[PDB]
């Protein structure tokens, strides 16, 4: 896997791959890693396919039941927190979950949070997580600034995916894009790397590694 | 383990164990809570048979359950401390999972719900307590006011009394506190509280505590003098 | 989790704690505290194993916080930090210990003077002039060793910590990001935020 | 003394009797089904003029498309509610899809006899479940402390429900519009109630396919007794 | 009197009470009748409702593919019994492969119900079954009582007015045992018999409830406009 | 079943009242009496004997005052057997203290915890309450000397000078009257013997029908120290304050 | 040491259509290099309308459908007969495998079936319950051999349309039944010559909204 | 977590046109010790179904306590206990086989392999294996252990197929496993030349047969053979 998610001006960026791999074998291009908690909170998924789709869509169901009881939409913090307290518990008996809370509240407003099956909670405004994080985080690092607009900060986190999708082999198939806004999260279309690839290699004129 | 069902219902469609446990509040000492526009104050009865205590030590009337909520109560003492210890665990606890201090509303909801669990369990008895449980939610400057009875029901309140001799003391409160202005200032509330109190009390001297709770964990307790003053101002303007 | 440091000076406790949050080949975050705030007077800088360390730091925050609640009173750092070591002792011969090594910096107002506590992961406390956790020990014990004098003040304790972060940078292999530096006196928790 | 889980010689279980005698004294609940959707009403009856009305939460919400209102010793009900709501979200995560209103009483019924000598005794508060499903559509559900659940057309429970009932039983017909359902449960709440019906002491909300269960604010709800009064008074 | 307190208290002539009370609770239920063939075997059931806005109350529960009961008395103790039919039923299937005997399936309720009127705390069930199936000796139906008694039978009826049916059944015992390979013929007199328990009502398209199993038929039940044909 | 034979300990009367707290309460007031006195230099225990016999061991004796540690001690009134059994808790709840904050306890959560225990024995398990009360005689740095009392139903309240046992009402009339806040010690010694013997049920006061202790801040430099009276000790101070 | 695992070998395959799904599997069973069975069923009806597979350890398989069958059961108990649609039983088959989580059922399930909409639907499990609907899947042995194969025929992958430079794809569209079974024959007799532990026969569970139909194919026995 | 101890080798078997044959060697192998001699691995259950046993003894003798006590159970409060609500050989597996496999899950096994073999009440052959992993299976031939390398190839000459069933006569059968026992004995170093057979049919029940011995060897040929290559005497 690869995905990644930034915070910018505009709200906050979540981008993912959706290939799945059983070792070097290639088991699916068409995985959905980004999961959709509420109208104002996603979840990405990296590691164990199973483990991270699990817990993430049993996340949703604690979600649920806060807003019932509390009359009143989870915190980012609080929601990331309920599933890294899940996990701790899980510590040492071989859970496989790179994560990231992504969301907007009143209070709060646009928050990223880094969760993972060690137990580690992290807030932060860029994260990247997978196999190819690295390759992410090149991509990402160097063309980055707070004062993104909405078109170029969701190309960006496009494009670094594309970057490794291209370089990590066990990240590709296509590409998932969100926006989150103030009033929700937006999504932005499944991108085939098939044909994103050659369609952003001649109109950006990168890729010059690759024999055209 | 004791399992004995002793709080069941009667042939009229009552749990008495419940209401024998809310004579028990009638017996205790009168509390009484005002909320005002930017504030809640919360005035204690202290019965005057007891000379030669030692109020440094003895447990006040009036505990905190967070820095930015209290609770009051009127009742069987010893089981007072067992609410108010749960409670104070779950507001820590509420803090470490969800990252932000508990709601007065929800604090409530949680002391209410362990009162209710006594009145349907086996081997337990009911809480002889009611308790007023006042403060501000966090990052909110509207007073909230809550009072919780052994059966288990809750509620919000613009200003109530419980105790002894509360009757009276609502009666006062039902026409002297209007909903659309309430107390302005501080001092207008504590004024309004030890005036109700004044009604029941006997005299004001080592008899009534105040408690004044103000937004963003401003939570003090007033003393002797400052209480008295209050007193002595209310008594003369009452000869007319 | 890596480098955190504590200096005892005449009249405040000095904890100094690195940034940098890493996994595998990736600097995750550069502005991470490994503190928390036991209570008014009384903080706790923590490192060690990932997960272990946060989990540890607020349930010991959350105890301390209760017993401030129940008796409307503030522990000695002493006090506290014997709680911590006796949680710590527990852990170890548990099923899955805490893997966690603290520092407890506090100014006892009963006493008025600070003080400096190093209890490592099997509940081992020391109360200490300055103290370190890992491979930091290594370099700042010796250097403490030469430089540091008792009734220094915390001005010139920060410059003496400024010596020691400066030589971890400098001969250090991984990169910690810095460090962000909190004092703690009479006046309680401040940080600060040029370092 | 007696058992807690004791026949009487008539053949009822004497604790589960009692408990209704207790949910008479409770204050008026009433529900109203139509193909429209189901509306529920209820009394909020405050014990004194300082108590904040807007806190007495009687109507409740389970799950989007499923709400209750209440009847009784209202504390006894928060642990049902409780249950309700994680039934119905936990069969949603077991299943991805909605909860049949029908299974969802079902479970909150199994726990009304799990007491004796378990709880130590009945429920004293009896729920109206409303709800909605692809299967069966608008229902309205009322569960008692028996274990037992009838669905109703319409239904009353309280302390004027007998009165209600009645009145329900001549004005209920199976082309009742949303709207007209609304006013209805306004008439009938009004004619049991000791005190004079408004907005402040009444509360209205309904459950409906595209919208999901919604309680309505007490400015809509002052509009529909406003709405009304006229109506009455023009014939 | 004195000895009607609790189940685990014998009277002095050597009753329990507290069993008899729940039997009392059958005879205030609905009626429910039961009748088999030699091929088919076949519930009947008056349901009833609180009023005309209510719903009627379902009397007959499915336990397996090959059989099911229909009650009389405290409707949760049928759910709690049931269920566990359901799973004893399963049981059978999953381990043995192998459907559940009906004289099996009453030997177990039979069982479950007695450990309730010894034991101090618990009470008797206050609830009568009628269990139909189809099995690999042929046809069958019991009768469960909650003092523990299974009763096999070619046809009966509990409930209130139980009496007429019953006595219907008795006169009519050599004329439907006999419906072999004729499901309509079979329920036209289980409802003819029901009809003897009726006063001052009459059965309607959604009061009247009827559920058949038999040798090339699985275990339905049939309700609303499906059971106007029976009318 | 048993339900035939339970007397129900932990429930409440129709005025709201626990009736074996009550009852327990009526057993303590024909116990002995006991009484604590708070000066600003230290705290004085006082107890009567329950009628001694002649060939009763006095010195080797201990039947009202008992030591929880160094800076804390009770006076009994009731059953002497409940007490012990509340007496050991109390001691391992302050062992269990020092154990880990490596600080004695404040003398105010000790007794917290004592009456927690007691108040437990009236909301649920279906025993009878210990039929005891405790006057708590303590210091601590927080709140230096201080006196506290418990009884059955698990509250407790602070004093400044207090009686249990019998006769409290005629006890704490008299303690009232000539009680004042800059009282030493041994003006307080001589209270406690004065009030006892003017209360007591006896004849006349003797040395065999005491117990008596003192928590003073009288050791070198800034340190407490208990004295548990010996026979011959309070034989001493009763001609000294001319009882005999 | 005893090792509670063992490989039954075979190899399963579903496809999805418009108004249908077909779900396929060989009828070998085989330990090591021998022969447990040559006609032994893994592909089953579990009721309304769902088929479903679950290959690789047979007795974890068998488990695992023996479970699910039971689910649909009490599925009808408790919510009143209500038909289990294939994404709620996809679902509910989720939590039994991951149920197992520390200590799995070792197969490769495949279920299939009608949506709600009644359209053709394939879902896919990983041993830990990890899911996916897809038009397209294969599983067991000969999963690698047969899934690229697929992606071509089925998805048209890497299939442009002739003349166009390249620049536009062959577009997708619905298989007829009778298409679909010609492209698992082929699949299946393709991976029998190729892989040892596929052969004997082929036995195809077709579901359309009349029912559940089966065919049988020989295939080779060496 | 077990190792067997005393172990018994194959068991092989087959369907015929009315019924089914079943045959098991009387060894009791201490690993390379052949130790018991007189050991019955054949268990009749009713006069419908014969259940043959290979692996470890101990767990052998523990299978045979349960389907004694299987027949016991089965008779309590059954009128019918010895016509229609008779043990069936598909209730009798399907009980060895969830015990089998619940006990794998358990991580203790019954180290064994088990075939099943008997008739049904409606005259179906009924023959499945079952093993300590719980792994169950059907087929026309049936063997365990070496059986299932050297006799399955044997007697699918015979049945090879579904529909070579009805064309295969109780002789023919009988012969086919008679032969298969004999190469077992000249191939597997832990099997013994005496064994027990058994045949269950749909018209003459169910026939138990003792003290076979293997018989009509080849061994003459050995006189020939010299040396391991060159040698010529
Ligand atoms: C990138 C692609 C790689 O890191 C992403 O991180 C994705 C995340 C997405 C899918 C949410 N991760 C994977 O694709 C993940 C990689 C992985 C595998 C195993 C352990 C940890 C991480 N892949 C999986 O989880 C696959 C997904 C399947 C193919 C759809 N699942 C498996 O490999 C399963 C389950 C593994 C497992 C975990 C825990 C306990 C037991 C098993 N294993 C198999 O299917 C085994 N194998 C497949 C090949 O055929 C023989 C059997
Ligand atoms: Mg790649």
């Amino acid at each position: 896997t690869t995905t990644l998610a930034f915070r910018f001006q505009g709200g906050i960026i979540v981008a993912v791959d959706s290939r799945a791999t059983a070792g070097n074998w290639v088991a699916s291009q068409t995985v959905k890693k980004v999961i959709e908690i509420n109208p104002f909170l996603l979840g990405t998924v990296a590691g164990g396919a199973a483990d991270c789709q699990f817990w993430e869509t049993w996340l949703g169901s604690q979600c649920r039941l806060h807003e019932l009881r509390e009359k009143e939409r989870i915190s980012v913090a609080a929601a990331s927190k309920i599933l890294s307290n899940l996990v701790y518990q899980y510590k040492g008996a071989g859970l496989s979950m790179g994560t990231m809370i992504c969301g907007y509240t009143r209070k709060e407003g646009p928050t990223i949070y880094y969760v993972d099956s060690d137990g580690t909670r992290l807030k932060g405004d860029i994260f990247c997580v997978g196999s190819g994080q690295t390759f992410a985080y090149g991509v990402l690092d160097s063309n980055y600034k707070w004062d993104l607009s909405v078109e170029d900060a969701l190309y960006l986190g496009k494009r670094s995916i594309l970057a490794a999708a291209h370089r990590d082999a066990y990240s590709g198939g296509s590409v998932n894009l969100y926006h989150v806004t103030e009033d929700g999260w937006i999504y932005h279309g499944n991108h085939d790397v098939g044909e994103l690839f050659w369609k952003v290699k001649e109109e950006e004129g990168s890729f010059n590694n690759v024999i055209g | 383990g004791y399992d004995r069902a002793l709080s069941i219902f009667s042939p009229d469609g009552h749990i008495f164990q419940v209401e024998y446990a809310l004579e028990a509040v009638k017996r205790g000492t009168c509390a009484v809570g005002v909320k005002g526009k930017n504030c809640v104050v919360l005035g204690c009865e202290r019965r005057s048979t007891l000379k030669l205590q030692d109020t440094r030590i003895t447990p006040s009337k009036v505990s905190k359950i967070d820095s930015h909520v209290v609770l009051s109560f009127s009742g069987l003492n010893a089981d007072s401390r067992i609410l108010i210890e749960k409670a104070r665990v779950e507001a820590q606890s509420h803090r470490l999972t969800l990252e932000d201090p508990v709601t007065v509303e929800y604090l409530t909801r949680y002391v209410a719900g362990v009162q209710q669990r006594y009145t349907q369990s086996g081997g337990v008895r009911p809480f002889g307590v009611s308790t007023l449980i006042a403060g501000f939610d966090p990052r909110d400057d509207e007073p909230k006011l809550y009072q919780t009875e052994p059966s288990g029901i809750y509620s919000s309140w613009s200003a109530q009394t419980i105790g002894r001799n509360s009757k009276t003391v609502r009666e006062f409160l039902e026409k002297n506190y209007d909903r659309k202005e309430p107390p302005a200032t501080v001092e207008e509330c504590v004024k309004l509280t030890v005036r109700s109190l004044l009604e029941v009390v006997q005299t004001g001297a080592k008899n009534i505590e105040i408690t004044v709770v103000k937004p963003d964990s401003d939570i003090v307790a007033l003393s002797s003098e400052e209480i008295n003053q209050y007193v002595t101002q209310i008594e003369q303007e009452k000869q007319e | 989790m890596d480098i955190i440091l504590g200096i005892r000076v005449q009249d405040s406790v000095i904890l100094a704690s690195s940034k940098a949050v890493t996994r595998g080949i990736s600097v995750l975050k550069d502005s991470d505290d490994k503190t928390r705030q036991l209570s008014p007077h009384t903080l706790m800088s923590f490192a060690g194993e990932a997960g272990d360390t946060v989990q540890f730091a607020e349930y010991i925050q959350a105890n301390i916080q209760l017993y401030s609640i129940r008796e409307d009173y503030e522990l000695s750092p002493q006090a506290v930090s014997s709680f911590v070591r006796q949680e710590l002792a527990k852990s170890i011969r548990s099923r899955r210990p805490y893997q966690v090594n603290v520092l407890i910096g506090g100014y006892d107002k009963k006493k008025n003077k600070p003080e400096l506590y190093q209890i490592d992961y099997l509940g081992t406390k020391v109360e200490l002039p300055y103290g370190a956790h890992g491979y930091s020990g290594f370099y700042t014990f010796s250097l403490l060793d030469h430089h540091y004098r008792p009734d220094m003040t915390t001005e010139e304790g920060l410059d003496l910590l400024k010596l020691c972060v400066q030589e971890l940078e400098k001969r250090m292999p991984m990169d910690f990001k810095g460090v962000i530096v909190k004092i703690v006196d009479k006046d309680g928790i401040r940080q600060v935020d040029d370092f | 003394d007696r058992g807690v889980s004791t026949f009487s010689p008539e053949g009822r279980l004497f604790q589960v009797e009692y408990s209704l005698e207790a949910i008479k004294l409770g204050s008026t609940a009433i529900g109203i089904a139509t193909k429209e959707g189901v509306v529920l009403g209820v009394e909020k009856r405050a014990t004194s003029p300082l108590l904040e009305s807007d806190s007495i939460e009687k109507i409740v919400e389970i799950d989007r498309h499923i709400g209750c209102a209440m009847s009784g010793l209202t504390a006894d009900a928060r642990s049902m509610i409780e249950h309700a709501r994680t039934a119905a979200v936990t069969h949603n995560l077991y299943y991805d899809e909605d909860i049949n209103v029908e299974s969802l009483t079902q479970s909150v019924c199994d726990l009304a006899l799990r007491f004796g000598e378990l709880m130590s005794r009945p429920f004293g508060v009896a729920l109206l479940i409303a709800g909605h499903d692809a299967d069966d559509g608008y229902q309205l559900f009322h569960a008692e402390p028996s274990g037992t659940f009838y669905r109703y057309n319409a239904k009353a429970i309280g302390s004027g429900s007998e009165g209600a009932q009645a009145e329900l039983l001549n004005e209920w017909h199976s082309s009742l519009t949303l709207k007209e359902a609304e006013l209805l449960v306004l008439k009938i709440l009004k004619q049991v109630m000791e005190e004079k019906l408004d907005e402040n002491n009444a509360q209205l909300s309904c459950i409906t396919k595209q919208d999901g269960f919604k309680i309505y604010d007490n400015e809509k709800t002052a509009e529909l007794i406003k709405e009304l009064k006229e109506k009455e008074a023009a014939e | 009197n004195n000895y009607d307190g609790d189940t685990v208290t014998f009277s002095p002539t050597g009753r329990l009470f507290q069993v008899e009370y729940a039997l009392e609770a059958i005879k205030q239920g609905s009626v429910t009748v039961g009748l088999r063939s030699n091929t088919h075997a076949v519930l009947v059931a008056l349901k009833r409702n609180a009023d005309e806005l209510s719903s009627y109350q379902k009397k007959i529960i499915k336990c397996d593919e090959h059989m099911g009961l229909s009650l009389a008395g405290l409707a949760p103790d049928a759910r709690v019994l049931s269920n566990y039919l359901r799973q004893q039923c399963n049981y059978s299937s999953l381990v043995f492969n192998r459907k559940l005997a009906v004289e099996r399936a009453g030997h177990l309720l039979c069982d479950k119900a007695q450990k309730n009127t010894q034991s101090y705390g618990g009470r008797p069930y206050g609830v009568g079954l009628l269990i139909i199936g189809y099995d690999k000796s042929g046809a069958h139906l019991l009768e469960f009582q909650p003092s523990g008694n299974v009763t096999e039978l070619y046809g009966t009826a509990i409930g209130a007015r139980s009496q007429g049916a019953k006595t219907y059944l008795e006169r009519t015992l050599d004329t439907f045992i006999k419906i072999d390979g004729n499901p309509d013929e079979l329920i036209k007199a289980g409802v003819e018999a029901i009809s003897q328990s009726l006063r001052d009502e009459s059965l309607t398209v959604d009061n009247l409830s009827i559920a058949i199993v038999g040798k090339d038929t699985p275990f339905t039940i049939y309700d609303g406009e499906a059971v106007a044909k029976y009318i | 079943g048993s339900r035939r034979y339970d007397s129900r300990t932990t429930i409440f009367s129709p005025e709201g009242r626990l009736y074996q707290v009550e009852y327990a309460l009526e057993s303590i007031s024909h116990a002995g009496t006991a009484i604590g006195i708070m000066a600003s230099d230290g705290i004085v225990l006082a107890a009567e004997r329950k009628v001694t016999s002649t060939l009763l061991e006095q010195d080797t004796s201990t039947e009202k005052l008992y030591k929880l540690n160094d800076k804390i001690a009770v006076a009994v009134a009731g059953l002497t057997a409940d007490a012990e059994i509340l007496i050991n808790t109390a001691r391992i709840h302050a062992q269990n203290y020092l154990k880990t904050y490596n600080e004695d306890i404040p003398v105010e959560i000790l007794v917290r915890r004592l009456s927690d225990i007691k108040q437990g024995y009236t909301q649920h398990g279906g025993l009878r309450p210990f039929g005891v009360s405790f006057i708590y005689a303590g210091y601590d740095d927080r709140y230096g000397y201080q006196l506290y009392t418990s009884n059955p139903s698990g509250n407790y309240t602070g004093w400044k000078a207090i009686s249990v046992g019998a006769n409290t009402s005629a006890a704490q009339t008299l303690l009232q009257m000539d009680y004042k806040d800059d009282m030493k010690v041994d003006d307080a010694i001589e209270l406690a013997l004065k009030t006892l013997s003017k209360t007591t049920d006896s004849s006349a006061l003797t040395y065999d029908r005491l117990e008596f202790a003192t928590i003073r801040k009288g050791a070198n430099d800034g340190e407490v120290y208990q004295k548990i009276f010996k026979p011959q000790e309070i034989k001493d101070i009763l001609v000294k304050t001319g009882i005999t | 040491q005893f090792n509670p695992y063992g490989d039954n070998g075979g190899t399963i395959l579903g496809i999805a259509g418009e108004d249908f799904a077909v779900l396929a599997g060989d009828t070998r069973n085989i330990t090591d290099y021998s022969i447990n069975s040559r006609y032994e069923p893994k592909v089953f009806d579990c009721g309304d309308n769902i088929v479903m597979s679950a290959n690789g350890f047979a007795a974890d398989g068998d488990a695992l459908v023996k479970r699910f069958k039971n689910s649909v059961k009490w599925y009808h108990f408790d919510h009143n007969d209500k038909k289990l649609s294939i994404n709620s039983a996809a679902r509910n088959i989720q939590h039994l495998l991951y149920g197992k989580r520390f200590f799995p059922y070792y197969v490769h399930t495949i279920i299939a079936g009608l949506d709600e909409d009644g359209k053709g639907a394939v879902y896919s499990f990983d041993p830990v319950g990890s899911y996916e609907r897809e038009q397209c899947r294969a599983g067991g042995a000969a999963a690698s051999l047969i899934m690229p194969f697929l992606d071509n025929q089925v998805n048209f992958k890497n299939q442009y349309e002739p003349g166009t430079n390249g620049k536009v794809k062959k577009p997708l569209k619905y298989l007829s039944v009778e298409e679909v079974i010609k492209l698992v024959r082929d699949s299946f007799t393709s991976a029998t010559e190729r892989h040892i532990q596929v052969g004997d026969g082929l036995e195809i569970l077709i579901v359309t909204k009349d029912g559940v139909r089966k065919e049988f194919y020989e295939l080779k026995r060496d | 977590t077990q190792q067997p101890i005393v172990t018994g080798t194959s068991v092989i078997s087959m369907k015929y046109d009315n019924g089914v044959i079943i045959a098991a060697d009387n060894l009791g192998s201490y690993g390379s010790l052949l130790r018991f001699n007189g050991v019955e691995r054949l268990i009749p259950v009713g006069d419908n179904t014969v259940v043959g046993i290979s692996g470890d003894i101990s767990d052998m003798q523990h299978i045979e306590r349960l389907l004694k006590d299987l027949v016991t159970e089965n008779a309590y409060d059954n009128p019918l206990a010895d016509a229609e609500e008779a043990l069936e050989p598909s209730y009798i597996f399907e009980y060895l086989a969830t015990v089998m496999y619940q006990r794998r899950s358990k991580m203790n096994p019954l180290w064994n392999a088990i075939i099943v073999a008997g008739v049904q009440s409606n005259g179906d052959q009924f023959l499945r294996y079952v093993n300590l992993l719980g792994v169950t299976y059907s087929s026309p031939t049936l063997a365990t252990g070496f059986g299932a390398h050297m006799a399955n190839p044997l007697l699918r000459k015979v049945v090879d197929r579904e529909s070579d069933i009805p064309k295969t006569t109780v002789q023919v059968a009988e012969e086919a496993i008679v032969n298969a026992m004999r190469v077992l004995y000249y191939r597997d170093a832990r099997s013994s030349r005496n064994f027990s057979l058994a045949i269950i049919d749909k018209n003459t029940g169910l026939t138990f047969k003792k003290n076979l011995q293997v018989e009509n060897m080849k061994w003459d040929f050995a006189k020939d053979i010299k040396g391991y290559g060159t040698q010529k005497i």
